[PDB]
RNA sequence: GGUGCAUGGUUGUCGUCAGCUCGUGUCGUGAGAUGUUGGGUUAAGUCCCGCAACGAGCGCAACCCUUAUCGUUAGUUACA
RNA sequence: GGCGAAGGCGAAAACUUAGGCCAUUACUGACGCUUAGGCUUGAAAGUGUGGGGAGCAAAUAGGAUUAGAUACCCUAGUAGUCCACACCGUAAACGAUAGAUACUAGCUGUCGGGGCGAUCCCCUCGGUAGUGAAGUUAACACAUUAAGUAUCUCGCCUGG
RNA sequence: AUUGGGCGUAAAGCAAGCGCAGGCGGAUUGAAAAGUCUGGUGUUAAAGGCAGCUGCUUAACAGUUGUAUGCAUUGGAAAC
């Protein structure tokens, strides 16, 4: 019905997560069609780790992948047991084509993170969560950081079949007409054996001064 | 409430 | 207290699309010393309903007698022709009442009472022919002293 | 001496035909006029009874309210009473909400504490409209619930001059036991109000001295010089 | 390959519309009403007035980019 | 606004009559009320007996037009419609609101008597409404003129 | 539906009136005590209601004891 709101306010007044830019339909064309799959194969079987986002820096036949953990632990394991193989599966995603050269750093601030939000409450709907539960826990989990308002909405089946029920939610603040929000979304298609469950998170990050131009 | 308590 | 729920209704509201549900809950709060309240809540979460009306039937609270777990005397309330039978009941014979109306004389802390349910059994029925048969008791010592001659009767 | 009758020379009659006639314990016959005539002995009792309670119960610092919203005469003689005096004083009409629940004053005595501190941090740094649109609100929002930021307990007595002019207000006032004075006119009922005060409103002077009488009650009750409790000076003051 | 009343998303849509609501209080014995209601004032539930309504969210206006006026760094392969 | 128990009722002149209120220090001193049945009255329309043909109008018919018509729009037109007598003995005959009895805040109305006195202002005694109190009905609302309170009386009702 | 119903809007007041028998009952005085209750006696069976006890190797079954309203007769009640 209405236009994502990474897609509105994300590109010109938010910072980007993909940064990159060569020549055009000659290489670009491997490059887009590969790190859209290597970013998803991360948060596929890597959500131990608990990873917020990975940025990506393809300029003239490198690339830098910035990796943001909340619990780098995972990673690092013992004596670096879990880093090993973490190269050498990007090393077979790539291929030798480009260097690797991956970073480790811890993420501020990622309960504002929805994608987070948004595997968690994917792994409990795989989980077979009550529902109720389910949102008092992500309710409890981001007023702990003190965020501001979270809308938390499901599309599907509500553990059950042929849907009969009734959900509308609409709370905190989520100005549209001051374009000074800083309001982010994001969406999970979770797996059941009755179907597919869609968990969306809109969350407010606050207002800050001189925004309107992104950083 | 004649007295005040 | 026990917060345990007597009534829960499926209600809706009809527009020209869809149907908006508001299906309520009611409750009672008793502490069974003499502090009972009933409470009920609208709304969309069957939890958030629960609790609404917890804390209202919580802030609703209203004193009751205590006087050996019994009424002293025989009573007829009456809510719109829901007539309540208020018998007073020797002790360790058993409580023979309603569902709904034992649920209400054990939260109030009482003892067995010859009662009968009949006339509009409705659950708010039920509550209010219930309060007003137990709002008009009195103290038998007070009674004695609205009286110019004092009996205790 | 107090409650005389010096004044109570024009101090019957408020209405005509227009009377309950449950408070006719506290009135005389009627006249040609048809005005609903007070007896001035009664009334003289139920007023040295109500000096003496709010005395009493003002000495240990009862909280005590104002409410005045006649056109203007009344209210400005409350206005400026109220002001001299560090008394609270409400002299607009009731909305409800408010005397229910001290939560609904809490959070509403903060907000407007927080805006008379930032009003007076804030030299138009933002831009006019706000500083003008917050300075609107903050008259709009005192001029009705602004007088009274100085208690941090419940009501305990209230005052009115006719409690049908403020009946939703006395349904605040029923919730509770808290006593109440009320300058009943003819046409209220004497179970919903605990101090029953026959007395006129469409004569300046009972009216006038009435709530004078009451504010030097409550200010001489929070160990204050004493201005109007003995003194057999009658004021002078017309309806205008 | 069928299965879009098993479905996620997606779309134009009433509509860029101002309606839709959260809590608290009052009243009903409940479906609920008071806001959402009336006079002004706007594209507008924007506000005022009276006002059992009170605070708050939602859409709204300001926060984005061209245009007019000027200043500024500012230069060709522009001015010449 | 009124009369009469409910129908029903207005140009006037007259004929006999009741009922209706008020006070009644005068009169019997219990003679009171209701009441199965029976009886009386009982709108409008219809039936039979002669005027009747002013109008209206049933039976209709014509035109119009309905994909539509024993109707709709208009016209020609029929017993009846009016008067006197027998057969209506019937209805939202409803105040959708049984009668009678006595009592129960208060404000604004109407008139007759009573007075003050010019009617006019006022109130008393009776018919006559509205606002509105308690109380009650689920509410509507009734609201001392109740759909209130209680008693007597019959009649009715027990899913359609 | 004499405890234990209503008859305006759910079905529930004949169209209304006279209206007999009959029903109800305005205060008080006298009597009968006619109705009423009480007091005495008797009538009220067997089984069986009620409770104590009894043989039922507790238990079904049955038996003892007193006991179930009510009626006749006799002395009253003045409240109805």
């Amino acid at each position: 019905q209405k236009v994502n709101s990474n897609g509105l306010r994300f590109g010109i007044n938010k910072n980007w997560i993909s940064r990159w830019t060569a020549n055009s339909h000659a290489q670009t064309a491997k490059w887009l069609i590969e790190d859209e799959k290597i970013r998803n194969l991360f948060f596929v079987n890597y959500r131990n780790a608990q990873v917020s986002n990975v940025e990506i820096e393809r300029t003239q036949a490198t690339v830098d992948v910035f990796v943001y953990a909340a619990q780098p632990a995972f990673l690092i394991g013992s004596e670096n047991k879990n880093i090993q193989k973490i190269t050498k599966q990007i090393k077979q995603i790539i291929g030798r084509t480009t260097n690797l050269d991956l970073t480790i750093n811890e993420i501020g601030s990622p309960m504002l993170s929805a994608r987070i939000i948004a595997r968690d409450l994917a792994n409990a709907i795989e989980a077979r969560v009550p529902l109720r539960t389910a949102m008092r826990q992500s309710l409890i989990k981001v007023l702990k950081a003190g965020a501001n308002g979270i809308k938390v909405l499901v599309s599907g089946r509500l553990n059950g079949a042929e849907i009969a029920r009734d959900k509308m939610y609409i709370e905190g603040n989520m100005p549209l007409s001051t374009l000074r929000a800083d309001i982010d979304y994001a969406l999970e298609k979770a797996q059941t054996t009755y179907g597919v469950i869609g968990v969306k998170v809109w969350i407010n990050r606050g207002m800050i001064y001189t925004k309107g131009l992104n950083r | 409430m004649g007295n005040f308590d | 207290f026990e917060e345990r729920i007597v009534k829960l209704k499926r209600i809706s509201k009809t527009t020209k699309g869809g149907r908006n549900m508001r299906f309520s809950v009611l409750v009672v709060v008793g502490n069974r010393k003499g502090k009972i309240g009933y409470g009920i809540a609208k709304a969309l979460e069957v939890p958030n309903a629960i609790k609404k009306a917890i804390k209202a039937a919580h802030n609703s609270l209203h004193t009751i007698e205590i006087h050996k777990g019994s009424i002293y005397h025989e009573v007829i309330g009456r809510s719109g022709a829901s007539r309540v039978l208020l018998k007073p009941a020797p002790q360790g014979t058993g409580i023979i009442a309603g569902g709904a109306i034992r649920a209400i004389i054990e939260l109030a802390g009482y003892s067995d009472i010859y009662t009968k349910n009949l006339g509009r059994n409705t659950p708010i029925n039920m509550i209010h022919a219930t309060m007003d048969g137990i709002l008009k008791q009195l103290s038998p010592r007070r009674v004695a002293i609205l009286r110019n001659k004092n009996l205790n009767e | 001496s107090l409650a005389k009758l010096g004044e109570m020379r024009t101090h019957v009659g408020m209405v005509k035909r227009y009377w309950n006639p449950k408070m006719g314990f506290f009135i005389e016959p009627e006249r040609k006029h048809n005005n609903d005539h007070f007896v001035l002995e009664l009334q003289r009792q139920s007023l040295q009874t109500a000096y003496n309670y709010v005395k009493e119960v003002a000495q240990n610092n009862g909280q005590i309210l104002f409410v005045g919203t006649k056109n203007d005469y009344v209210k400005k003689l409350v206005n400026n009473i109220a002001k001299r005096v560090d008394v609270a004083f409400i002299t607009q009409r009731w909305l409800g909400g408010t005397l229910t629940n001290f939560k609904t004053l809490s959070i509403s005595i903060n907000k407007l504490n927080k805006l008379v501190e930032k009003q007076a941090e804030n030299a138009a740094d933002l831009t006019k409209k706000e500083n003008l649109m917050l300075s609107r609100e903050i008259e709009r929002l005192e001029k009705f619930f602004g007088g009274v930021k100085s208690l941090k307990r419940l009501p305990n007595l209230l005052i009115v001059d006719d409690p049908v002019y403020e009946k939703n207000a006395v349904a605040e006032a029923n919730i509770l036991r808290i006593p109440v004075v009320a300058l009943c006119n003819t046409n209220t009922n004497p179970e919903l109000v605990d101090f029953i005060i026959p007395a006129n409103n469409h004569q300046p002077q009972s009216t006038c001295l009435l709530m004078n009488l009451l504010a030097d009650a409550v200010a001489e009750a929070k160990a204050m010089p004493t201005m109007f409790a003995y003194k057999p000076d009658e004021e002078i003051q017309i309806e205008i």
